[PDB]
């Protein structure tokens, strides 16, 4: 209950990047940014936990369909 | 990194010039100001919108 998905991240998006966007909205306790590691690249998705439900239910109201990063619009999703 | 203020490296990233509120800022007026900071000011919302300067939008105040 306390993690969100993010999806539709430009590979170019680095994990302090996601996490100083983040923090914007609630306190951010960690970042799962999953890498093909033979590439090392991203994969267009993250993980963002925080600390508490209320907080991660009050971002996925607030960010999904909210931000553009590289002119691509970020969906937030409970998972 | 710190809420209220977003680098210029992310401003680029975001297409968000210095002195413009940020996209969550109608979504902040409609469902309130975050579960997580009791204490922050948002510029036009619980902040003059006077403080929306350079790369400041808001701050912890207790």
């Amino acid at each position: 209950g306390n993690t969100v998905y993010v999806g539709n991240i430009d590979p170019r998006i680095t994990k302090e990047q996601l996490y100083e966007l983040f923090i914007q909205i609630n306190p951010v306790l960690r970042i799962k940014y999953p890498k093909d590691k033979v590439l090392q690249a991203y994969q267009g998705y993250a993980f963002i936990e925080f600390y508490n439900q209320g907080d991660a239910q009050y971002a996925i109201k607030i960010m999904n369909n909210t931000v553009r990063l590289y002119d691509r619009l970020i969906k937030v999703r409970q998972v | 990194s710190r809420p209220g203020r977003i680098s210029q490296e992310l401003r680029a990233i975001m297409n968000l010039p210095e002195g413009q509120l940020p996209p969550w800022c109608m979504k902040m007026k409609d469902i309130g100001l975050p579960t997580g900071y009791p204490d922050l000011k948002i510029a036009g919302l619980n902040w003059d919108i006077t403080n929306l300067k350079g790369d400041v939008y808001g701050k912890i105040i207790p």
